[PDB]
Order: C-alpha cells, then sequence, then structure tokens
C-alpha cells in the first residue's frame, strides 16, 4: 500500500507540473477550467527542500506526540492511561469533579505543553506555504475551498464565508443559551457547589474530553428519565436481524426514493460481517470507492439500531459516490467538503 | 493574534461563545486547542459546520417533496420518488457545478442559510424557553471557578498623596506584583520553613480599572494550573501589609485590600 | 606585581556598590536581611531602570529581577550589583545611565526598606540635601 500511494503521489506530482502549461487566463471550458484548477495547485512542493523536510517532521511528531500521550500517576510511571481506554471513560462516566479535573488538566498538560512548539513552527511553515501560492493566510487557502468564480451570480469569495458564518451563528445564539441555560441548570444537581447560576460551565464537566460533543451529558440532562428511549435493539435479535438482512433493509429504503439498486459485485466484496480473530481487519464503518464501478464497505457490523443508523449513513456515501461515476476523475468528488 | 497571546485570547474566546471557563488558569505555555486530534493533525475544521447546516437545509427541503404536514422532526423521505428525484438531480452533478448551483438545485438557495436547523429543533426551543422562567439565561466573561481565590486590590494614589502624586503605568504594576512576590516569600519562609522561589509573573492580575482596582491571585512558581488558596495569600498580605505600604507611600487606606481589614490598635490606658 | 587577583574584571567598570545599615536607621524591630530582601532590592532596581528608560529615553525595556546581577555580598549587607540587558546577559548597562536612574527613583527605594539616604548608601551617588531658602 505505500508502494501504491507513493507512486499514485509521485504520478499526481509530475502531472501537475505539466499542467502549469496551461494558464486560467486563456482557459475558457468551465469544467476544463476547474479541472485546471484542481490539478494545479502546487501544494507543499512549493517550499524549499529544508522548509518541506521540517514541515512533514513537524506534523509527524505532532500526531505521534497526540497519538502516544498517556497521563501517568508520578508515584508509579510503569501505569499510565491512554486517551481512547480509560480517559475517555472516566470523563464520560464520572460524577467527581475532582476527578474530571484531574484528568481534564494532566490530558491538557502532558500533551498541550509538547504541542506549543511545534505548533508555533507549524504555523509559519503554513503561512510561508500560502503566501507562495498567492493566498493572505493558511486560513485563506483553507476558505478556498468554496471559491467560486466567473460564474455571474454563483460567484463565493474566500472572505464571504467569515461573514456568512458570523451571520448565521447569531441566529443559533438564541437557541444555543438556552440549552446551555438548561444544562447549566440540569448540572447543578450533580455537582453542587461548582456550576455557578450565573455564570460560565466549567471546561471538565461537559461529558466529553474537550467539549465538542455533549452527547455523554444526556444521563445528566436528560428532560424525562422515566419515560425509556426508543430503543430496538432487543427486537432485531428476537426476529433474528443478521448483519446481511440490515443492508437490505437500507436498499430498500434507498429504492423506495428512486434511487437505484445495488451492485451485482457490491455483496461479494463486502465484508458486513466482523471476520473474528483470524483475519485483522479495522473496524470504522467507511465506504470506498475503487472506481471502475467497485464501491464497497468496511464495517464490523453488530446486531445494534445505532449500527443500522451507521450502515444507513455508510450506504448514503455509497450512492453519492455512485451519482457521479460518470464524471471525470478529477470532478469525482462532492460539490465541496460538507 | 500575537505568539504570546494565544491562550488568553482562546480562553477568552469560550467565555463568549461557547460559554465555557476553564477550571483552573493557563499561561502561553499551553496550547490546549492542540489537545484536539483535528487541529494537531491539521484538518480543516470548518466542515464540520457547514455539513451541520446542510443536511437540515437538505431535509427541510425533502420534506417538501415528500409532502410533510407534521413536524420536521417526524418527517420521512420514504416512498417519495419525487424527492429521490431531486436529491439524484445534485447528487449526479458532483463537483461539475458550484456547489450554490448545486444547492439551488435542492434547497432553491445559492447561500448556506440557518433557518432549517431552527425550524427542526423548535419544538425543543419552546420547551427550552417554558423551562427557563425562573432561571438565568445567557452566561457572563467575569466569572470562574478560581475567582474564589482571587483577591482584589483597590488604590487611591491622588487621595494619599494629593499633588506630587506618580501615575500608575505598568512600572508599578511591576512593581506591586514583585512586593506581593516577597511578601508570599516571606510567609512561607517565615511560617511554613518551605523556601518557594515566587516571582512577578507568579502574581497573576487582571481586571485592571482607571480607578486602580484589579484582582490578583498568586499561584505555584512554575505550575499556574496550581493556585494558591486565598487564606494563605491574606495571611501573607497581613504579615507583610506595612513593607507593601511603604513601597508606594500609601498608609492603610489608600490600599484596601478588600477583605483583609487592618487593626488599628489597642488604646492603652492608664491604671 | 607577580600574581593576580580573583576580584577584578573589565566590567567591574561598570558596577555600583551597595552598602546597607539596618540596625542604625531602625535600631531595634530591623528587619534581618535574608534572600527575600536581597529579591525585594533587586526588583526595586529593576523598576528604576524601567522609569528611567520610560521617561527620559522613551524605549520599553522590560526588565526584571533577574537582569540586575549582584556578587559580593556581605554580612555588612555591602554588595556590587549591575545591570544587564532583559535578555542579552553579555551587554552590560553603562555605569553612567544606572546612576542616573538610581537619582531618578531614590526616594522609592528609600522608602521600600524604610532607609533613608545614610543607611542606603550607593559609593558614587551622593545626595542633594536642598537649598536653604531665605527670607528677603
Ligand atoms: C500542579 O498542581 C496540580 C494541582 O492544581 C497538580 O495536579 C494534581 O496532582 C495530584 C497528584 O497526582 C492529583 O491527585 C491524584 O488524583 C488521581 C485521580 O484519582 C482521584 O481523583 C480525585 C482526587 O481527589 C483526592 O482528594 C480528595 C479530597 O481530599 C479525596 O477525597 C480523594 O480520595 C483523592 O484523594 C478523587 O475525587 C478520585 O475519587 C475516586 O474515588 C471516588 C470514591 O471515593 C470515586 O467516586 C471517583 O470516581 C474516583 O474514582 C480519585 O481518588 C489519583 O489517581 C492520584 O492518586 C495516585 O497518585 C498519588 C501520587 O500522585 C499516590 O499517592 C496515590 O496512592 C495514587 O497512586 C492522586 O490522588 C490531583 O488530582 C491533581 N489535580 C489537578 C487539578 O491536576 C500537579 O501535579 C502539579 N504539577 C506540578 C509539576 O507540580
Ligand atoms: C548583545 O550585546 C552585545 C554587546 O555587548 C552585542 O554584540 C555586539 O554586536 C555589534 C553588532 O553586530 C558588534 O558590532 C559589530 O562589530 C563587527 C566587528 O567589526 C568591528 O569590530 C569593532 C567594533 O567597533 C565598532 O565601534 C568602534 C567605536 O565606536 C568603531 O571605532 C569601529 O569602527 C566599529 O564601528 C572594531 O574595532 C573593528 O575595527 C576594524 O577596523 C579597524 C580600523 O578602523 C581595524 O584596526 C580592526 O582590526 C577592525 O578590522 C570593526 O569595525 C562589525 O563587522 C559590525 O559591522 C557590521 O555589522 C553592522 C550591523 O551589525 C553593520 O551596520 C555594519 O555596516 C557592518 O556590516 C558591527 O560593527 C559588536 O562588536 C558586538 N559586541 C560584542 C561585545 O559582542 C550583541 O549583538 C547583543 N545581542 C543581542 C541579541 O541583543
Ligand atoms: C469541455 O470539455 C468537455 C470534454 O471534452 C466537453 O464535454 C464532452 O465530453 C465528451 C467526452 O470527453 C466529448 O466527447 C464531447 O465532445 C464533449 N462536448 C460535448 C458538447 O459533449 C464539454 O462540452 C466542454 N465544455 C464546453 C463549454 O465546450
Ligand atoms: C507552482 O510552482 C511553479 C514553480 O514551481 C510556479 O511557476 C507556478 O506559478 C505555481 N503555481 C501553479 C498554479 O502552478
Ligand atoms: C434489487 O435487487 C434485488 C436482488 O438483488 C431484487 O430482489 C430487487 O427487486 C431489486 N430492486 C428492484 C427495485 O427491482
Ligand atoms: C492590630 O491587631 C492585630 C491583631 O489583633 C495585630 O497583629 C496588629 O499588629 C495590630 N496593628 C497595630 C497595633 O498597628
Ligand atoms: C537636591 O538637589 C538635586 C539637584 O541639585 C535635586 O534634583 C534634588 O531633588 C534635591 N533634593 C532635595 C531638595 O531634597
Amino acid at each position: 500500500m505505500n508502494n501504491a500511494g507513493d507512486k499514485w503521489s509521485a504520478f499526481l506530482k509530475e502531472q501537475s507540473t505539466l499542467a502549469q502549461m496551461y494558464p486560467l487566463q486563456e482557459i475558457q471550458n468551465l469544467t476544463v477550467k476547474l479541472q485546471l484548477q484542481a490539478l494545479q495547485q502546487n501544494g507543499s512542493s512549493v517550499l524549499s527542500e529544508d522548509k518541506s523536510k521540517r514541515l512533514n517532521t513537524i506534523l509527524n511528531t505532532m500526531s505521534t506526540i497526540y497519538s502516544t500521550g498517556k497521563v501517568c500517576n508520578p508515584d508509579n510511571p510503569q501505569e499510565c492511561l491512554l486517551l481512547e481506554p480509560g480517559l475517555n471513560e472516566i470523563m464520560a462516566n464520572s460524577l467527581d469533579y475532582n476527578e474530571r479535573l484531574w484528568a481534564w488538566e494532566s490530558w491538557r498538560s502532558e500533551v498541550g505543553k509538547q504541542l506549543r512548539p511545534l505548533y508555533e513552527e507549524y504555523v509559519v511553515l503554513k503561512n510561508e506555504m500560502a503566501r507562495a501560492n498567492h493566498y493572505e493566510d493558511y486560513g485563506d487557502y483553507w476558505r478556498g475551498d468554496y471559491e467560486v468564480n466567473g460564474v455571474d451570480g454563483y460567484d463565493y469569495s474566500r472572505g464571504q464565508l467569515i461573514e456568512d458564518v458570523e451571520h448565521t451563528f447569531e441566529e443559533i445564539k438564541p437557541l444555543y443559551e438556552h440549552l446551555h441555560a438548561y444544562v447549566r441548570a440540569k448540572l447543578m444537581n450533580a455537582y453542587p457547589s461548582y456550576i455557578s447560576p450565573i455564570g460560565c460551565l466549567p471546561a471538565h464537566l461537559l461529558g466529553d474530553m474537550w467539549g465538542r460533543f455533549w452527547t455523554n451529558l444526556y444521563s445528566l440532562t436528560v428532560p424525562f428519565g422515566q419515560k425509556p428511549n426508543i430503543d430496538v435493539t432487543d427486537a432485531m435479535v428476537d426476529q433474528a436481524w443478521d448483519a446481511q438482512r440490515i443492508f437490505k433493509e437500507a436498499e430498500k429504503f434507498f429504492v423506495s426514493v428512486g434511487l437505484p439498486n445495488m451492485t451485482q459485485g457490491f455483496w461479494e466484496n463486502s465484508m458486513l460481517t466482523d471476520p473474528g480473530n483470524v483475519q485483522k481487519a479495522v473496524c470504522h464503518p467507511t465506504a470506498w470507492d475503487l472506481g471502475k464501478g467497485d464501491f464497497r464497505i468496511l464495517m464490523c457490523t453488530k446486531v445494534t439500531m445505532d449500527d443500522f443508523l451507521t450502515a444507513h449513513h455508510e450506504m448514503g456515501h455509497i450512492q453519492y459516490d455512485m451519482a457521479y461515476a460518470a464524471q471525470p476523475f478529477l470532478l469525482r468528488n462532492g460539490a465541496n467538503e460538507g | 493574534i500575537p505568539k504570546d497571546q494565544w491562550m488568553k485570547k482562546w480562553w477568552e474566546m469560550k467565555r463568549e461563545i461557547v460559554g465555557v471557563v476553564e477550571p483552573v488558569p493557563h499561561d502561553e505555555t499551553y496550547c490546549d486547542p492542540a489537545s484536539l486530534f483535528h487541529v494537531s493533525n491539521d484538518y480543516s475544521f470548518i466542515r464540520y459546520y457547514t455539513r451541520t447546516l446542510y443536511q437540515f437545509q437538505f431535509q427541510e427541503a425533502l420534506c417538501q417533496a415528500a409532502k410533510h404536514e407534521g413536524p420536521l422532526h417526524k418527517c420521512d423521505i420514504s416512498n417519495s420518488t419525487e424527492a429521490g428525484q431531486k436529491l439524484f438531480n445534485m447528487l449526479r452533478l458532483g463537483k461539475s457545478e458550484p456547489w450554490t448551483l448545486a444547492l439551488e438545485n435542492v434547497v432553491g438557495a445559492k447561500n448556506m442559510n440557518v433557518r432549517p436547523l431552527l425550524n427542526y429543533f423548535e419544538p425543543l426551543f419552546t420547551w427550552l424557553k417554558d423551562q427557563n422562567k425562573n432561571s438565568f439565561v445567557g452566561w457572563s466573561t467575569d466569572w470562574s471557578p478560581y475567582a474564589d481565590q482571587s483577591i482584589k486590590v483597590r488604590i487611591s494614589l491622588k487621595s494619599a498623596l494629593g499633588d506630587k502624586a506618580y501615575e500608575w503605568n505598568d512600572n508599578e504594576m511591576y512593581l506591586f506584583r514583585s512586593s506581593v512576590a516577597y511578601a508570599m516569600r516571606q510567609y512561607f519562609l517565615k511560617v511554613k520553613n518551605q523556601m518557594i522561589l515566587f516571582g512577578e509573573e507568579d502574581v497573576r492580575v487582571a481586571n485592571l480599572k482607571p480607578r486602580i482596582s484589579f484582582n490578583f491571585f498568586v499561584t505555584a512558581p512554575k505550575n499556574v494550573s496550581d493556585i494558591i488558596p486565598r487564606t494563605e495569600v491574606e495571611k501573607a498580605i497581613r504579615m507583610s501589609r506595612s513593607r507593601i505600604n511603604d513601597a508606594f507611600r500609601l498608609n492603610d487606606n489608600s490600599l484596601e485590600f478588600l477583605g483583609i481589614q487592618p487593626t488599628l490598635g489597642p488604646p492603652n490606658q492608664p491604671p
């Protein structure tokens, strides 16, 4: 896989240099101009060899530091807790203020401090790379994925994204304020004398390590706990729902709205069931568009309602990938990243 | 944002946008946002914002072709071929056309709109508004869990000195922080028999006002996450308040610590 | 002269000597000159340097307690201090500017230790008593 990826990357890089022979100042075909834009972006090839290798080194170092980050007891350095196992459980299940504060502070002091000097250089290197490609800043290069030009009414500038996001967020704020107030009121009864009724929420009491999701706080903020949630996990077991028929149900749901059927080779090449311990495979549900009408799904599907919803989600990606199969390879992607 | 003002800005944005306050103070040596996976691995994060809107813009659109009558959260687009065709008209498009044109083929609009999300969550929004009649909605950017350990100082230069009074610039603040650090050192040396190397960077000051009234708290020498409890700070200030008063030519009334009240002294009596 | 002395240095011409007599100005109730008093004195000197560089040269220089280097501490409380660059120790502020800074803010330094111009001698900075104003 590394050899194949390196060959593909080398081919893409050498074709990027060849694409420079056709400037955008003379291209008049819309799809041709867009493909030229897609293949013309230098990316990290515009920096010097030393700067490029330093950027790759710091990126790899940051990734490794995040991956290997462990919180350890000074008394016994041998025993440590990793991020995914244990620490997430501590942040999502514990009802002790001191324990959650310790987990949050230890994670943000053991990984953040080691990442600050690297991130300082990463910012400068990314800014230099962006400026070498006629961009004001690297964030502008990020926002460039929504850039639309030369359509006479559909045009979208990179600086328009900031103002649009700012305008849209002010219309969510009225709902977010009430949701935050309710969450604070409900947490007042779980962590007394720590949640002020007049102030904000402490960062370590949001059910997750970073507060990106408040899902784990549901148990502490359920509106009516006496009424059970809609669960159909046991019903599927009673009807003996294996991980072969739920995909059929999802396919029927898709075809009910007019979307096409599944490919003949999709079911044969798929891995809708875990291969057990004999074969080592990944379990993150992913959709794969290999090409030449080859669409596949990787998923260690269990018997769960969440598995059913995830199967629907992955079939959505599969259908989207199948929809634009006739488009040129450079245009075989969504309208934007979202 | 200057390189030496990242965290102070970051926790200034969380306090007024997300409404989340850090439990313990963080200096510039921390990189809290880098603790997130998507920040330390160079992934654009705005994608997760727009995707949150688009789906609802899609869903609210697809329930119009499906002819949904009830609330949006009860809508089902199944068994509706028109909605499927409307979605497929954009799905087959791919990147060949601008994303605005793709949106106009489903939602009929060229720019992203947030109204579908509010329409989806309206049944919850009404209940939440009805559930917060007595509680206080919103948050304040001035409270923090460590604000209970802060000591407020109020200084009146032109009342104790009248004329010939110096101006309270940054140098006077440095001198005041050094005096506080010296007082902490004296308290920890003469009482607890612990040699702690405090400095002018370990007396953190906020909320400076033209009245010369701020809030300072003393942290650990190089462990900013650790804050000295307020009782020990008050004892240290009481122990060496005369030196602090002498350093600024104030006398116990133009330098008020708002919680440390001085003692005048017993009026000794004849037999 | 054969031999050498371990007390001379090319930068010793920029040093300012401070002599302090606690038990003469205060008699009793006099504090002891431990390391905390030295930290306070270095902070006062750094503050004086900041004030001089802000009110005269219009240059914002961030001095600290580590930029006032002190040597030759003795039980008399008589040492030699010199003020260096904020983070460029190889650079030493010339003695004339240090003396001007001390003259500018000597009252604050005296007040910080409850000394008055005679128990805090800078050995090179002599104070001025003040003109005896006369009737017509
Ligand atoms: C800079 O300063 C910061 C502080 O600002 C400092 O960080 C602290 O470091 C200490 C030392 O590591 C941390 O204390 C550790 O906590 C570990 C987590 O497990 C405990 O977490 C809670 C701690 O509460 C303690 O105190 C309360 C009140 O006195 C007491 O009730 C607790 O029992 C505990 O002693 C605690 O709530 C939690 O409770 C468990 O049990 C209850 C049931 O009772 C359950 O309901 C909970 O869900 C939870 O399971 C639990 O007890 C802990 O593992 C650790 O103990 C090990 O290490 C020490 C040595 O470190 C050994 O002596 C010990 O035998 C164990 O092997 C220790 O107690 C503290 O949490 C940090 N605080 C913060 C804010 O970070 C930094 O270290 C400083 N850095 C520098 C460089 O100076
Ligand atoms: C921390 O502080 C330290 C200081 O403590 C500081 O280090 C100093 O940095 C400066 C700037 O780089 C250095 O000055 C450089 O000197 C280079 C060496 O060549 C010269 O060296 C002697 C310098 O004397 C200067 O001043 C005298 C008196 O004013 C004057 O007469 C000289 O002409 C000169 O200006 C000098 O003796 C020497 O003389 C040559 O010529 C005579 C004949 O006249 C001959 O007999 C000698 O043999 C010799 O050949 C020579 O002139 C010099 O190259 C350099 O000049 C270049 O750089 C500057 C910019 O830096 C350009 O403006 C200039 O046009 C040249 O391109 C500059 O003059 C100084 O020596 C350092 N001192 C010490 C002690 O290190 C650190 O930088 C500080 N660090 C931080 C982070 O703040
Ligand atoms: C831009 O170029 C494309 C590619 O040539 C044109 O799309 C068609 O592509 C097929 C397959 O390559 C060709 O056989 C056709 O001749 C192309 N043209 C048509 C009209 O089908 C596309 O039309 C071009 N755009 C413009 C505006 O000319
Ligand atoms: C990419 O880099 C080349 C030189 O390496 C430069 O000529 C070109 O303008 C850059 N940009 C594009 C889009 O090719
Ligand atoms: C899809 O294929 C299955 C068998 O693979 C078939 O039973 C079903 O009828 C097909 N869908 C439609 C709409 O015909
Ligand atoms: C005031 O009283 C307190 C204790 O009651 C004492 O420590 C302090 O020195 C007194 N201050 C005077 C007498 O000036
Ligand atoms: C002493 O005289 C000098 C100048 O001669 C002056 O700056 C200083 O303020 C005087 N000190 C007094 C009058 O106390």
